[PDB]
């Protein structure tokens, strides 16, 4: 009764113990000591092994270490599955974690948590692709998301240049009722920016200005359209490039310009020859703290410092130079 | 468990108002809505209880207020009274007065649906209270600001019926009692919703005749739906949920904030209160993937569940208690895949010893203690309810402290 | 205390006879048609889930569409999870027919 | 009807 | 139920046995013909399908 | 009545002179640019619109 539930703890604070020190057949010994006194260990015991081996980055010495679980018809816990999971995650493993969401599928567990966490931690690494495809699959069928995940893969997605990626999830969470603020459109402006075609971005940028409250354009969203008509492959741009200053003059107690908008108005205004409205905007340029390396950038762009410095000389205005 | 009278239907059924699957009752409570015959489970919802917008108040949620069953005559000199009123602050004075309205214009619906109210020898809220009975409640902060908003009160009525008083403001209200009586009818059967009438959307507080009488239970299965076209609200049977033949079908009061100092504002108190529990602070820090781990409770705070397909009926040890003590507490995570050590000098036992000593058994102030438990004198239907809320919050205790001693004694199967 | 109570509630007799020739005009079809849209925003995007239903009822059980008019199927199917019988397809039956056809005015 | 189209999760 | 060559036979095929009537991909054969004889002046006239989650053209073949 | 006419001696480099821009194309930029825009307006026919 109370004295074998009294010598229970004393091998139970002892038996995590050897997995404090990642021991391999010092946990199996603490349990060898209770198999011979016939104490059937809880699978809270169960479970303290497969922390052990997880601790050392065993690949398939935790899953020997959950091999026997089924063996001896112990139903795992539930930190059983979250702690494999994120070992598998971790290292990269595609289909490993999907094996271990089989088993709450049939032990009566939702998966919800520890695909979660599985989806988190392969983002943690560099697992782009396998992020992508496992919350996908999970998220197709009905399981609601927080809201910090949704935000990170739109955010990571788009950095990488995974915009068929990044447009799904955006749908997929507009679906189990999140509605997509201006961060999300701001993130997928980034790559609709540099795809050549210029009304793709446009597109984007409409459903935000007529949109509603919280999916108003930003200071960031016009920067990514103004940056994406300036440097279109053919026909001309700089009437819709007006618009847009406009429409962020007429919106204004809300929009305040910031470095780039007047950086790329500054080139944007130099390749054709607006020179006059360049130099009124360089002059906001020059009270910034980036000074003209932005604007000049790296030498890619058409080197737009270039632009500034050749076509002030060949026109004429020679003091502002 | 007995029905309503033959004339509760009625009244409000000739002016378009169908309830299919449900028949209220009469026996001494809030009236109640109970179904009938069994329906089995279904796909989206089973609509029921079609109420029209003609028998509501609605009163706006900002400024300008709009009564959109238009009670308020043009110059009539109550809507100074209502635009006087400060807003954001006290929703249920202009919506009593409205109320107060309802019941000497014309043989308007709720000239007749006020008998079914509660008097005041009836209801529950605490403004129709007395002072020794305010004083029997283990509780300052909201003894404090229930004896002020019994105030507030007082004084919006002294500066709108002192004796100069238009026949028309007049005989609305007396006598500050019956004004009491409205300002708690308000405050207790009052929705905040979204009302899209033609091409408006806004939020108003309403009054929904046939709607309050779904009772409260914190597991819901109705929902409140407003038709977009033919201007009805509409309470609706969750998707994939069986109904009985005369069970309890509810609809939820307030949901993520609770603490049963604002729900016990509003009406009688909390029986199992799955949002509040008392800071216990005094300890370091108890585990968190072992609370939930031992009654199978799953994670994610907003939405905790229980997967009764859990064991071969492990326990019956289960309620709201439970669940709002499974996240109001020290819970220590750490890297959230750690050993799990099972250091019970630590991770175990003293810790939670300290706060069995942290609740040592109401030791706050402990004016009463297993005595006051079923007294056996029921009376002024607000009496025995602060009774009943010293009761609750003691039996939330002490099932808290018992859960928490059987996970400490259960860590180890 | 009102004394409209039953004068406003006598159930009007006669009628047996207007209560079938709306079930073969295909009055009851209308007169749930509209109230299934008495609660959508848009009536496209009703139209297109109603279609769209239709053809994942055709795609998964071919072999009895033909007759049954899925859409009358899946019309059924919404109308039928909130009391309100309407017979499965809302299918039409002939009970005193010894006869192939008949003549449709 | 043609204005959106149909996604059905 | 006009121009489509390709797409009356399958009509017919899908209508004999029964099937969910697939919407169609390619443009009618009025549509070729108006390129046809807007190709006999020296103009062209293409058709283009951006994807919005590529931006990969996909060039229809007319 | 949506559409203005650039009217003559409004060169700049943005609008010609003679173009046909719309009536918010031309007044939001010229809200923001400080070139001569000089349209003046054209109640357009139902044909040439």
């Amino acid at each position: 009764s109370a004295a074998e539930k009294g010598l229970r703890l004393v091998f139970m604070e002892e038996l995590m113990s050897k997995a404090r020190n990642r021991d391999a057949i010092g946990v199996s010994d603490v349990i060898y000591d209770m198999i011979v006194a016939g104490l059937t260990p809880g699978p809270r015991s169960y479970h303290g092994l497969v922390v052990a081996h997880v601790l050392n980055a065993d690949e398939e010495g935790a899953m020997k270490s959950l091999r026997r679980e089924l063996s001896v018809g112990l139903v795992p816990l539930h930190e059983t599955f979250v702690a494999l999971v994120r070992l598998f995650g971790s290292k990269g493993r595609a289909t490993r974690g999907l094996e271990i969401l089989a088993a709450m599928e049939k032990l009566n567990y939702d998966i919800r948590k520890a695909w979660l966490v599985l989806v988190e931690e392969l983002v943690r690494s560099n697992h782009l692709e396998d992020a992508n495809k496992v919350f996908l699959k999970g998220a197709k069928g009905g399981l609601r998301a927080t809201d910090e995940i949704y935000d990170l893969m739109i955010e990571e997605d788009c950095k990488s240049g995974d915009h068929s990626n990044a447009l799904t999830i955006a749908y997929e969470m507009e679906a189990a009722g999140r509605m997509a603020t201006t961060f999300h459109f701001n993130c997928l402006l980034s790559v609709q920016a540099n795809c050549g075609i210029p009304e793709v971005a446009f597109a984007t940028f409409e459903n935000m200005e007529f949109g509603e409250d919280y999916m108003k354009p930003d200071t960031e969203t016009y920067n990514w359209v103004i940056q994406a008509y300036t440097r279109a492959e053919s026909y001309d741009r700089v009437q819709d490039v007006a618009e847009l200053l406009g429409l962020m003059v007429e919106d204004h107690k809300r929009l305040q310009p910031n470095m780039r908008t007047h950086v790329l108005l500054v080139e944007c205004f130099t390749k054709y020859c607006v020179i006059r409205e360049a130099i009124r905007h360089f002059r906001a340029l020059k009270n910034f703290e980036g000074g003209t390396r932005l604007l000049h950038s790296q030498g890619n762009f058409g080197d737009p410092l270039s632009l500034y410095l050749r076509a002030l000389c060949r026109e004429g205005r020679i003091e502002e130079l | 468990m007995n029905l309503a009278d033959p004339d509760f239907y009625k009244i409000g059924y000739v002016r378009s108002f169908r309830a299919y699957g449900v028949e209220f009752r009469e026996g001494p409570d809030g009236f109640g809505v109970f179904a009938s015959k069994d329906i089995e489970p279904l796909r989206r919802a089973r609509m029921i209880m079609e109420i029209p917008l003609e028998l509501m108040l609605t009163i706006s949620k900002r400024l300008p207020w709009m009564f959109f069953p238009d009670i308020v005559p043009v110059g009539h000199p109550i809507f100074d009274i209502i635009n006087s009123t400060d807003p954001k602050t006290d929703w249920d004075l202009r919506l009593a007065c409205l109320l107060l309205l309802a019941f000497d214009q014309e043989d308007n619906f709720w000239q007749l649906y006020g008998d079914f109210l509660p008097s005041a020898d009836e209801c529950t809220s605490l403004l129709l209270a007395t002072e020794e009975d305010l004083l029997e409640l283990q509780d300052e902060s909201l003894e404090l600001t229930m004896r002020e908003q019994q105030h507030r009160c007082l004084e919006f009525w002294e500066k709108n019926w002192h004796s100069a008083a238009p026949l028309k403001i007049k005989r609305l209200a007396r006598d500050p009692k019956i004004f009491m009586w409205a300002a708690s009818i308000a405050q207790t059967r009052c929705i905040n919703m979204e009302m899209r009438i033609g091409a408006l959307i806004q939020d108003a507080n309403v009054l929904v005749p046939y709607a309050d009488m779904l009772n409260h239970s914190f597991q819901p299965n109705c929902f409140f739906h407003w038709r977009f076209k033919d201007r009805m609200l509409e309470v609706m049977i969750n998707p994939g949920s069986r109904i009985k033949k005369g069970e309890e079908m509810t609809v939820n009061y307030l949901s993520g904030q609770q603490n049963n100092i604002f729900m016990q504002r509003f009406g009688f108190s909390s029986a199992v209160n799955p949002w509040d529990a008392i800071c216990f602070s005094g300890d370091s820090r108890i585990h968190l993937d072992t609370f939930l781990s031992v009654f199978n409770i799953t994670g994610l705070r907003q939405e905790y569940y229980y997967n009764s397909k859990s064991a071969k009926e492990g326990d019956s040890f289960v309620d709201g208690a439970v669940i709002a003590a499974a996240r109001t507490l020290p819970t220590w995570s750490d890297r959230d895949v750690p050993i799990i050590p099972s250091v019970e000098r630590k991770a175990a036992k003293e810790l939670q010893e300290q706060c069995h000593e942290i609740l040592a058994k109401y030791p706050t102030t402990a004016k009463q203690d297993q005595q006051i438990l079923d007294a056996t004198e029921d009376g002024r239907r607000t009496l025995e309810a602060a009774i009943k809320y010293r009761l609750h919050r003691k039996l939330f205790i002490g099932k808290v402290i018992d859960a928490l001693e059987i996970y400490q004694d259960r860590i180890l199967f | 205390k009102d004394v409209f109570m039953e004068a406003k509630l006598e159930r009007v007799p006669f009628l047996e006879e207007q209560m079938r020739k709306v079930n073969e005009g295909g009055g009851v079809m209308a007169g749930d048609i509209d109230r299934l849209m008495k609660s959508e925003d848009n009536r496209f995007a009703f139209v297109n889930e109603i279609a769209a239903e239709a053809t994942a009822y055709v795609n998964n059980n071919r072999d009895e569409y033909g007759h049954k008019k899925a859409i009358h199927h899946v019309l059924s199917n919404r109308m039928n999870d909130a009391g309100f019988a309407r017979p499965e397809a809302y299918l039409e039956t002939e009970p005193f027919s010894p006869g192939p056809t008949y003549l449709k005015e | 009807t043609g204005f959106k189209g149909f996604v059905h999760h | 139920k006009s121009d489509h060559i390709k797409a009356r036979q399958e009509v017919l095929g899908t209508t004999i046995i029964g099937g969910t009537i697939p919407n169609p991909e390619d443009a009618p054969e009025s549509f070729r013909l108006l390129v046809r004889e807007l190709r006999s002046l020296a103009l062209e006239l293409n058709h283009f399908l951006v994807s919005e989650r590529n931006f990969q053209i996909n060039r229809m073949e007319a | 009545t949506s559409k203005v006419l650039v009217s003559e001696d409004g060169m700049s480099n943005v609008f010609l002179p003679g173009e046909l821009i719309g009536l918010f194309r031309a007044e939001r930029t010229g809200r923001a640019l400080e070139e001569a825009i000089c349209y003046r307006a054209t109640l357009l026919g139902i044909t040439r619109a």
